[PDB]
């Protein structure tokens, strides 16, 4: 049983990925002008795409729109990794259908045992290389703080979530950070960090996304 | 040059993949490799042009 499944076309409408000559991590379409993302994907030269499933091939569904802002975390912390989020604001706005749709906020936060979906175009071998072509789901729980603080003692802050199997084998991985975990419709985390990928007793660890929802709203509302 | 040059490239934690140089002596040549956005270490370079002029010839 492999952890990571095809998601199917399109069927993570809100997922992007963000580019800048390659696939570089993903994020999530809040709206039809702003994306939200990891801290540690900021780049320059972004162009996001939209409406993917095959990053290789142009499917039809695509559209690839270059942004003219990136604002990272005024609390960002490139060591503790701690408030690792940042929001892109797209050049024009996004054409929004059926395969290119935006995801809610979160409204509260999401308790340990909720199931989740996490996507991305991350390689899918624990210790290899193999990085898809399509869209990759998994569905994970999120984890205890209580054991999250074991998995990484001293290091996890509370703006951070472990999700995932204490087993292993199962996780997200390079290529992934900056896109979504999301947990019955809403988006409760980013795809940040962890120890390899898909080791056991190492969870993945996200952004606890229902934390900032007043710093985007606001945030997206004056830029 | 120096001895960060000789240090094995480091990929850390974060789940970026993004794509950076380092000086590979048993190569003697600078290499590209996936580096996931954050901590990085010095034998990371953002092109293949600054590692050569950092590390090259170590
Ligand atoms: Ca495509």
């Amino acid at each position: 049983i492999v952890g990571g499944y095809t998601c199917g076309a399109n069927t993570v409408p809100y997922q992007v990925s963000l580019n800048s000559g390659y696939h570089f991590c993903g994020g999530s379409l809040i709206n039809s002008q702003w994306v939200v993302s990891a801290a540690h994907c900021y780049k320059s030269g972004i162009q996001v795409r939209l409406g993917e499933d095959n990053i290789n091939v142009v499917e039809g569904n695509e559209q690839f729109i270059s942004a003219s802002k990136s604002i990272v975390h005024p609390s960002y912390n490139s060591n503790t990794l701690n408030n690792d989020i940042m929001l892109i604001k797209l050049k024009s706005a996004a054409s929004l259908n059926s395969r290119v749709a935006s995801i809610s906020l979160p409204t509260s936060c999401a308790s340990a045992g909720t199931q989740c979906l996490i996507s991305g175009w991350g390689n899918t071998k624990s210790s290899g290389t193999s990085y898809p072509d399509v869209l990759k789901c998994l569905k994970a729980p999120i984890l205890s703080d209580s054991s999250c603080k074991s998995a990484y003692p001293g290091q996890i802050t509370s703006n951070m979530f472990c999700a995932g199997y204490l087993e292993g084998g199962k996780d997200s991985c390079q290529g992934d950070s900056g896109g979504p975990v999301v947990c019955s419709g809403k988006l409760q985390g980013i795809v940040s960090w962890g120890s390899g990928c898909a080791q056991k007793n190492k969870p993945g660890v996200y952004t606890k996304v229902c934390n900032y929802v007043s710093w985007i709203k606001q945030t997206i509302a004056s830029n | 040059r120096p001895d960060f040059c000789l240090e094995p490239p480091y990929t850390g934690p974060c789940r970026a993949r993004i794509i950076r140089y380092f000086y590979n002596a048993k190569a003697g040549l600078c290499q590209t490799f996936v580096y996931g956005g954050c901590r990085a270490k010095r034998n990371n370079f953002k092109s293949a042009e600054d590692c050569m002029r950092t590390c090259g010839g170590a």
